[PDB]
RNA sequence: AGCUUUGCGCAGUGGCAGUAUCGUAGCCAAUGAGGUCUAUCCGAGGCGCGAUUUGCUAAUUGAAAACUUCCCAAUAGCCGUGACGACUAGUCGGCACUGGCAAUUUUUGACAGUCUCGAGACUG
């Protein structure tokens, strides 16, 4: 119920919190993560599949590649966002 | 867009024969095609600098009913060292892809 | 069988909608309905079948 | 000529489908299968055996879940510094950067919001 107030950053942070959108001597920050050429973090199964494909020297087939590309496009479309037609038809 | 389908495509029936021996059925497909009534073409898809076939091959038969009868008879027939499974060739080209895209939106 | 038919009808209503219109979170009002809903929606693992403490 | 019936097949909507749908090559069967009601009456298959075509799409597993050579590398701003050439220790034009470029006149933003009839006013 908190709107975005002008010249204020606490209201947007409160709306995002309410919406649920949130030796030598050293401390080395050893962080290991799996990423792809698209920059998206990869699931461990996906990372293992990529590693196995690179190690075996052969990638996936054309049909599998097309299915993966279609799935990625669908995911991108879904993450980017019929009530009016149902209101007009009623 | 590999220029290799311009020699066997003559408004004929293309049959994809897979599940064949990798080191066998090099020219046995030609014998099968000669046994088939049409006996037009029996091309085998193989990779260059590999020494073995790539699996499924394309058999072009002019007579469609004869091709269907041969596919019914040769489905699972022991050819070479493994039974060759015969199905219909896809042949999804750029024009076919464009037509499929046009029909998908409508 | 009635709960299975209701879960199959919910799965058919989810499958009739496109992927852009399919939801990713399902809130079950009845507590004895989320258990077949995990079985009837095995083809779409991206949906979350969660319970509801407040009954609408 | 209009209209209508039975049977049949094609096409189509809707519906059903394991007490459902068939084969039966086995046997019996209008020369009567099967009958607790209506039995000097009804009138069809019944019993055993054995089944429940094709295309598309999606998803999971897996390195790869099958359509015709693939891969790798490359092409298609300023201030100063060191030399080069010119003009009278200074200036200019081109070359690469061994350092810097978020503190008032240019590039790390004094911008943003509101109201009225291209223009004006108010606030932070």
């Amino acid at each position: 119920e908190e709107p975005i107030v002008n010249r204020g950053l606490a209201a947007a942070l409160l709306l995002c919190q309410n919406k649920g959108l949130l030796k030598d001597g050293y401390k080395p920050d050893v962080k290991i993560e799996y990423v792809d050429e698209t920059g998206r973090k990869l699931t461990p199964k996906e990372a293992f599949r990529q590693l196995s494909h690179r190690f075996h020297g052969k990638g996936s087939g054309k049909m599998k590649t097309e299915r993966r590309m279609k799935k990625l496009d669908e995911e991108a479309l879904l993450k980017k966002m019929l009530g009016t037609v149902a209101l007009l038809q009623e | 867009e590999d220029p290799s389908l311009l020699e066997w495509d003559a408004d004929d029936f293309r049959i994809f024969c897979g599940d064949l021996g990798n080191e066998v059925n090099d020219d046995i497909l030609a014998r099968a095609f000669s046994r088939f009534p049409s006996f037009l073409k029996a091309k085998v898809i193989r990779d260059k600098r590999t020494g073995k076939t790539k699996g499924y091959g394309f058999v072009s038969f002019k007579d469609p009913s004869d091709y269907v009868r041969a596919m019914r008879e040769m489905n699972g027939k022991y050819v070479g060292s493994r039974p060759i499974k015969l199905r219909k060739s896809m042949w999804k080209d750029r024009n076919l892809d464009v037509v499929r895209k046009k029909q998908k939106e409508k | 069988l009635a709960k299975w038919k209701t879960a199959e009808e919910v799965a058919a209503l989810i499958r009739s909608l496109p992927v852009e219109e399919q939801p990713k979170q399902i809130i079950v009002t009845r507590k004895g309905m989320l258990d077949p809903l995990e079985v009837h929606l095995l083809d779409f693992p991206n949906i979350v079948i969660k319970g509801s403490e407040l009954q609408l």
